[PDB]
RNA sequence: AAUCCCCCGUGCCCAUAGCGGCGUGGAACCACCCGUUCCCAUUCCGAACACGGAAGUGAAACGCGCCAGCGCCGAUGGUACUGGGCGGGCGACCGCCUGGGAGAGUAGGUCGGUGCGGGGGA
RNA sequence: UCGAUCAACGGAUAAAAGUUACCCCGGGGAUAACAGGCUGAUCUCCCCCGAGCGUCCACAGCGGCGGGGAGGUUUGGCACCUCGAUGUCGGCUCGUCGCAUCCUGGGGCUGAAGAAGGUCCCAAGGGUUGGGCUGUUCGCCCAUUAAAGCGGCACGCGAGCU
RNA sequence: UCGCCUCCUAAAAGGUAACGGAGGCGCCCAAAGGUCCCCUCAGGCGGGACGGAAAUCCGCCGGAGAGCGCAAGGGUAGAAG
RNA sequence: GCUGACUGGGGCCUGUAGAGCACUGAUAGGGCUAGGGGGCCCACCAGCCUACCAAACCCUGUCAAACUCCGAAGGGUCCCAGGUGGAGCCUGGGAGUGAGGGCGCGAGCGAUAACGUCCGCGUCCGAGCGCGGGAACAACCGAGACCGCCAGCUAAGGCCCCCAAGUCUGGGCUAAGUGGUAAAGGAUGUGGCGCCGCGAAGACAGCCAGGAUGUUGGCUUAGAAGCAGCCAUCAUUUAAAGAGUGCGUAAUAGCUCACUGGUCGAGUGGCGCCGCGCCGAAAAUGAUCGGGGCUUAAGCCCAGCGCCGAAGCUGCGGGUCUGG
RNA sequence: GCCCGGAUAGCUCAGUCGGAGAGCAGGGGAUUGAAAAUCCCCGGUCCUUGGUUCGAUUCCGAGUCCGGGCACCA
């Protein structure tokens, strides 16, 4: 319809982000990013999950990465 | 038309095998020539080099090749290196390419 | 009447008259300006009774360049109470420092005079002014 | 024809001060020298009414040297409409960019009483070698006819230098 | 063996390395090149991929330079905005203190820099 | 592993619609209708600009398009005191106040000869009819008049009446 | 109108309301899935029988405006096509 | 049992204010050009001109919650320090609450309405209807009331009287009782700043003095012979009067100005800006700034000095709990 | 007063690509013995005013003479 109201809903917020910063001690296993694309690509010790998302895949410390024109990075530094 | 499928191609297949993190053995092959270079990235940095080039050694490139990775293996796993990737590049995996590496066993390997 | 042609909405938010600034307000294609000292929506019906002000003052004569434009929607509601927003019924958003209007080709008193009827239909304060040297070249 | 106002120094001294001060922020510089300065507001006005960045400006300032300045910006804010700032621009000899005035010279030259005048600029960007600055271009081109555009070559480029082109575009016709 | 220079790989910075113009290089690398028997090929084509070559050419591609027309980068100064503290206006809104401070634009910059390894000259 | 528009989609039962002016109880001014209040879009009245009509034209008399207000008499918006009750339209009775003046008084301009008008200014002292119709307010109409004014007072007034 | 997804509102973390402004879902695919190998668009201009704005073909320019089953958004050719 | 709010430094995250137009859209003026609106030469391909349509494209110029080439201040989180607080964390017992309201800032809805409504961040009332100021007044300013005192200092706000303390000191403003109020718009109010036109080659104001020639101008006409009117408004003679700006009108007589000489004798006319004021300005029971009353002020702006002023702070005594 | 409608030759009423109509009057002709009917031919400042456009009866805007719809109250 058109004036009633046609209109009046929305989703559910999708609580989407970054989990862990740089300098910021991980776990095996921890999600760094939450994300709708490829937004931040994963790194040195970072896997993708299905819905993008990154998570460390050893202990360590989270360190981004601004490969300019290739995107942006983040890493696990390991001494873990 | 930019970047050729010659640079994808290069690209792809580098990536690919730069993500499981193992040291590169990358194979340049010019008609006349076919170099190998073991390179551990984020060091950036060339290890263990070995060319026709520089075996100065010719005829039948192929069995060249199968030669220049046998100089790999024996120059490289004098270094302690064993397990690697083999880059491959822009090229098919086939004959000069698949010869150096079928002979860069005895040493290196799964390949 | 003055209006755009394809809206990508149909109603927009109302939003700040703040800050009064940003763009305009140099005086680039004309003899004097009409520049605004309040803000304001100025409605298509009330920029239409400036130039209309202004032709019938020179003999059809002279050159007019309105300058600020009515692509902003207004909403109201028919005298119910509340349900839905809508309905209808276009503005100008205008800033100070803005130069509207600008007359040319036409002697000093003839704009002068003629900016000076057309800034009695709008609702704000103005300020008619001649072009400088401050109003540059580019 | 040719002007000069005054100069002076700043380094700290916050501009509001200086600005309710009848004096009036501004920047001197160029490739070689960047420096802070003021003037005064009635002062540059009188002046900058004339020369608005199209003649010269010789400045001058203490140490006393004078500075042969082509004023490249003016702010105003747009609230008051009147400068809050400038930018003084000091000649060396190198090439630069800059706005010439333009003569119109003819009468409607064709179509007599008359066509539509159609004055599309009342500048020009040129380059030119600072040491010969043509300050104006007489356009007479009596040729002058209904709905034609001159571009940019058919100005008569006073001796000392070439246009910073466009050589295609727009500067008078009549329809 | 260091050091520099040229080439070939290959990383990094992520356009100050780009486009366009001009110029340059074949000894050596590299390329185009010669051929298609063989490995292997092409929804047709040895174009591409692949192999066995070495007569020719740096035309193309690549590499190295030099031009600022475009593209890219880009101050200082000034404003906008603003954390914090105070005023003013019926209102819309404005202003002051203190601390942070753009964007546009002007000046200017730029025809890349560089690590590892090789081959060649020092 | 299946049977869910359990879609009112955290899903009362396996299984369900209406009406009450014949109504009732517990509650609420947490919430509507009246009045007030806030507001003033709407409404009434000013004012600015002044296209243009007015033979010509100082706007004698008009006033486009737009603009800024005043008032709080309309219709509303809101939902703030009042639902352990603030009785509602109209009439009658009795008034009182405001002035944006209907008449009378005094004025200016007139496209004011006179007389009679038009418009605007001052002015709230007093006055401001009787009837037909309708519950009407309003309005129409008859006959008169100096005139047959518009508003407010809980749309003034039901412990005053109807 | 009632659950779900997308965007804005939302004040540069998350979150955030109104009978605020706008759209979509209740499916689909045995290939539209896994992997290995290759390939790279849309558009514009020029050329070519039937071919026209658009069928196919050839040339140059074209860093992504195409494509990614469907809404939007984020993403993406160094592929997700 | 030192980890807390808050704070310092360092990293990372972000896409708002502002701004921009590269995208998505919208959009003013001009240019050059596809298609055509078709004027028509066709009626064969043609085919030119466009002061209409018009893509793209260039120039100038803007707008956007669902646009972004950009992008602050802030914000969030982690690390390292400070931070012993009716701070923090862990387990468990008892709750009450799940109607909020005003104000400030940012938004949406509303009408750039509401003591409107809906979120956000703060605050206060709620529960501080206890105190001081604001005449009076939950939430504005001041300030967190354990008890007592016939002691002090302050806050906001005040110091002519009501009413505690200046009829304080200096400088300027306003003549409306403005203050003690409401806009567009207006205006030789008034005071300051500025720029420009003319002026002792004597301007402005008055006064003395010229008040055209052909001519009725051609037009139109009983006649307009400037003034009942549509205009060729042109030649001249001068220090020098428009075939005439107005009264006049039996068209003419008679009259005035424009524009000139001259008299006299120092300013004159124009514009812009800031301060205060003025109009605009009409409501209903009796008026009023809280009242009296205030005019080199008892009003407003600037600088100063003192004082007065709470349950705040202090001084003196005391209570209770917590620590030591 | 309040929002929506339509004027067109002489009367009836088409006329959304922006660059004037057919009817039915009236005159004329053909037809007929003459007519009727039927077919041929003959003339709006297109309701005033401001606007867009080079140009508007044909687009915009009111305002008007005149048609539709609207709201006192409990
Ligand atoms: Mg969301
Ligand atoms: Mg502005
Ligand atoms: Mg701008
Ligand atoms: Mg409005
Ligand atoms: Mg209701
Ligand atoms: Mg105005
Ligand atoms: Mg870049
Ligand atoms: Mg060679
Ligand atoms: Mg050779
Ligand atoms: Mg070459
Ligand atoms: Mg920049
Ligand atoms: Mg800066
Ligand atoms: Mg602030
Ligand atoms: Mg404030
Ligand atoms: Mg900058
Ligand atoms: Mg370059
Ligand atoms: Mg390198
Ligand atoms: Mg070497
Ligand atoms: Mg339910
Ligand atoms: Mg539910
Ligand atoms: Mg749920
Ligand atoms: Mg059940
Ligand atoms: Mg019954
Ligand atoms: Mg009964
Ligand atoms: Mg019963
Ligand atoms: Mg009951
Ligand atoms: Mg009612
Ligand atoms: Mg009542
Ligand atoms: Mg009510
Ligand atoms: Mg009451
Ligand atoms: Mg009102
Ligand atoms: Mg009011
Ligand atoms: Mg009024
Ligand atoms: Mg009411
Ligand atoms: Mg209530
Ligand atoms: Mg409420
Ligand atoms: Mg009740
Ligand atoms: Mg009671
Ligand atoms: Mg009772
Ligand atoms: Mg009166
Ligand atoms: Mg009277
Ligand atoms: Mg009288
Ligand atoms: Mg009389
Ligand atoms: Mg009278
Ligand atoms: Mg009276
Ligand atoms: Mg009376
Ligand atoms: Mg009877
Ligand atoms: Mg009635
Ligand atoms: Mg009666
Ligand atoms: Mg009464
Ligand atoms: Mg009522
Ligand atoms: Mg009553
Ligand atoms: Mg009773
Ligand atoms: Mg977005
Ligand atoms: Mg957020
Ligand atoms: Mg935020
Ligand atoms: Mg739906
Ligand atoms: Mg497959
Ligand atoms: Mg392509
Ligand atoms: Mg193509
Ligand atoms: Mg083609
Ligand atoms: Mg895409
Ligand atoms: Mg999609
Ligand atoms: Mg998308
Ligand atoms: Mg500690
Ligand atoms: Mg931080
Ligand atoms: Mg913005
Ligand atoms: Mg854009
Ligand atoms: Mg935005
Ligand atoms: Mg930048
Ligand atoms: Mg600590
Ligand atoms: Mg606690
Ligand atoms: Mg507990
Ligand atoms: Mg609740
Ligand atoms: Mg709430
Ligand atoms: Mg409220
Ligand atoms: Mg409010
Ligand atoms: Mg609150
Ligand atoms: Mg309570
Ligand atoms: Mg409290
Ligand atoms: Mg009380
Ligand atoms: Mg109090
Ligand atoms: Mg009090
Ligand atoms: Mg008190
Ligand atoms: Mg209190
Ligand atoms: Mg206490
Ligand atoms: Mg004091
Ligand atoms: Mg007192
Ligand atoms: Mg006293
Ligand atoms: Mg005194
Ligand atoms: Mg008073
Ligand atoms: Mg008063
Ligand atoms: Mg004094
Ligand atoms: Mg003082
Ligand atoms: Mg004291
Ligand atoms: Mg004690
Ligand atoms: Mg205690
Ligand atoms: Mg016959
Ligand atoms: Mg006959
Ligand atoms: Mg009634």
């Amino acid at each position: 319809a058109l004036a009633s109201t046609r209109n009046g809903r929305d989703s559910q917020a999708k609580r989407l982000g970054v989990k862990r910063y740089e300098g910021q001690v991980v776990r095996a296993g921890n999600i760094l990013v939450r994300q709708r694309g490829t937004r931040f690509k994963p790194g040195k010790n970072v896997g993708m999950g299905r819905d993008f998302t990154l998570f460390a895949l050893v202990d360590g410390v989270v360190e981004f990465q601004d490969r300019g024109r290739l995107g942006r990075y983040v890493h696990v530094r390991p001494l873990a | 038309a930019r970047l050729t499928a010659y640079e994808r191609r290069k690209f792809r297949v580098r990536n690919r095998i730069k993500r499981t993190g193992r040291l590169r053995l990358s194979v340049f092959r010019s008609l006349k020539h076919i170099y190998a270079q073991i390179i551990d990235d984020e060091k950036g940095v060339t290890l263990v080099s070995a060319s026709s080039l520089a075996l100065k050694l010719k005829g039948n490139k192929t069995e060249v090749a199968r030669q220049v990775g046998r100089a790999l293996a024996e120059k490289a796993l004098a270094l302690g290196i064993k397990q690697v990737a083999f880059d491959r590049g822009p090229y098919k995996y086939h004959g000069r390419v698949k010869a150096l590496a079928e002979g860069a066993r005895e040493g290196g390997l799964e390949f | 009447m003055l209006m755009p042609r394809r809206m990508k909405y149909r109603k927009q938010q109302r939003g700040r008259l703040k800050g009064a600034t940003k763009g305009g307000d140099y005086v680039a294609f004309g003899d004097y300006g009409l520049v605004a000292l309040e803000p304001a929506w100025i409605t298509a019906q009330q920029i239409e009774a400036a130039r209309v002000a202004m032709v019938r003052h020179f003999r059809r004569g002279g050159k007019i360049f309105i300058r600020i434009f009515p692509d902003k929607p207004y909403t109201k509601k028919p005298l119910e109470v509340r349900m839905g927003k809508g309905k209808g019924n276009y503005v100008a958003v205008v800033k100070p420092g803005r130069v509207m209007f600008e007359v040319a080709g036409v002697t000093e008193e003839q704009a002068m005079e003629a900016l000076r009827i057309a800034g009695h239909k709008l609702p704000i304060k103005t300020k008619i002014v001649r072009r400088d040297a401050y109003d540059e070249a580019q | 024809m040719e002007y000069r106002l005054k100069a002076y120094y700043r380094e700290g001294e916050k501009p509001s001060a200086l600005r309710r001060a009848g004096k009036l922020p501004g920047v001197m510089y160029n490739r070689h020298l960047n420096r802070k300065v003021y003037v005064d507001l009635v002062e540059f006005d009188k002046v900058f009414r004339q020369a608005s960045i199209h003649h010269v400006i010789v400045l001058e300032l203490p140490d006393g040297q004078s500075l042969p300045t082509l004023v490249r910006q003016v702010n105003l804010d747009k609230r008051r409409r009147r400068p809050e700032h400038v930018d003084f621009f000091v000649l060396s000899d190198e090439p630069v960019e800059m706005y010439v005035p333009l003569r119109f010279v003819g009468t409607p030259a064709g179509v007599r009483a008359g066509g539509v005048l159609q004055e599309i600029h009342r500048d020009i960007l040129v380059k030119v070698s600072p040491r010969n600055i043509p300050e104006f271009i007489e356009v007479d081109v009596s040729g002058l006819e209904i709905g034609d555009s001159l571009h940019a070559s058919d100005l008569k480029l006073p001796p000392g230098v070439e246009l910073a082109v466009s050589p295609e575009e727009t500067i008078a016709a009549v329809v």
